[PDB]
């Protein structure tokens, strides 16, 4: 499913059909998810793999007719959008990363960057007229 | 000169372990021959 560890698998070649997986969990583990402060802060930390997003520009890149080629063809996991929230009035805001061409290094195995990245956001409110513009 | 000597043939289909794999061919003819 792309969750970055491996999910379960098999096959029993008894009857025709023959392949299951089983599920597992939905996030990797460990990483630091959120923190508070007990002024009431909180950090709603969102985060996707990498590959996903290859996938992603693959993908839609195709749907561009484009050939792909992601000079990334290396797995990790990496932070991706986190909300923000307004302790009292329950306004919020939105922060997101995003990025394209992968990069790795073709000799000495290293991350190479993304050569784009993509940058977006937007406030958000209880309302009363007022629009928010990403 | 040329001659057949022999043949086979296959499919890809993962039919299954073991599943029932089942057709029949024959030539028609080989209208030369001799």
């Amino acid at each position: 499913q792309g969750l970055g560890i491996a999910s379960l698998v098999m096959t029993v070649p008894h009857m025709s059909p023959t392949h299951w997986r089983c599920d597992l969990a939905l996030n990797k583990p460990w990483l630091l998810n959120v923190m508070n402060n007990n002024r009431g802060a909180e950090t709603c930390l969102f985060y996707r793999s990498s590959a996903q997003f290859w996938l992603d520009e693959k993908q839609l890149v195709e749907a561009a007719g484009q050939q792909p080629e992601c000079h990334l063809p290396f797995p990790m996991h990496l932070h991706w959008r986190s909300e923000i929230f307004d302790e009292i009035t329950g306004n919020r805001l939105t922060q997101e990363q995003e990025y394209a061409h992968g990069s790795w290094d073709g000799q000495e195995r290293e991350f190479r960057g993304f050569g784009r990245l993509i940058q977006r956001d937007t406030d958000g409110f209880a309302q009363v007229d007022i629009p928010t513009h990403p | 000169q040329r001659r057949i000597k022999s043949v086979s043939v296959s499919l890809p289909m993962l039919v299954g372990p073991y599943e029932d794999v089942c057709a029949q061919l024959t030539q028609t003819s080989s209208s030369y021959s001799t």
